[PDB]
């Protein structure tokens, strides 16, 4: 169940219902492995194995007139498992355009409101 | 026009297999089956400050790798 490819799709379109079902599913899978990697494994399920890109970086790529609700529930998920500081201030680590947090995109996407 | 008048004639008197690949070749279109049509890359400057809806990639400068 490649949930990453599902949720990278689901933010590319921006269906909040499809996103929420992905959100309920991955959190339910997180509760099954409540061992030691409760900040680590969830991050790796958000982290691109190539590029370091999270869903949030993918989110600010494709603009959408639904995205204010999209990011909001996404951050509510980030605060839910206490990962937000590691999540938000995560940067591009694929050493091409490196050091790029998604905050960079938010000014570049001229969306100062949600920024 | 006159240097353009020349340059095709050299190519016209070039029946090789055209090793001089002058172009990005078969670079894919947005159409899911049409991954064809060799393309070009060019550069634009400051006007029309706005959000950009349509794009193709995750914005590198050259191609990746």
């Amino acid at each position: 169940k490649r949930l990453k490819k599902r949720i990278f799709a689901a933010v590319s379109e921006g269906c909040v219902e499809e996103l929420r079902e992905l959100l309920q599913d991955l959190q339910d899978l997180c509760r099954r492995r409540r061992g030691l990697d409760v900040p680590d494994f969830l991050m790796h399920k958000l982290t691109a194995s190539d590029t370091g890109k999270t869903c949030l970086m993918k989110a600010l790529l494709n603009i959408n007139p639904n995205t204010k609700e999209i990011v909001r529930i996404l951050l509510a998920f980030a605060e839910e498992n206490d990962i937000l500081d590691r999540f938000i201030n995560a940067e591009y680590t694929e050493e091409a355009y490196e050091g790029q947090t998604a905050l960079n995109i938010a000014i570049e996407r001229r969306q100062g409101d949600i920024t | 026009l006159q240097r353009a008048r020349t340059i095709l004639e050299f190519e016209k008197m070039l029946p090789e297999w055209l090793r001089s690949r002058f172009r990005m070749g078969e670079l894919c279109k947005v159409a899911d089956e049409d991954f064809r049509l060799c393309l070009r890359i060019n550069e634009v400057k400051w006007t029309e400050w706005k959000t950009h809806v349509s794009f193709l990639n995750e914005d590198p400068g050259p191609i990746r790798r």
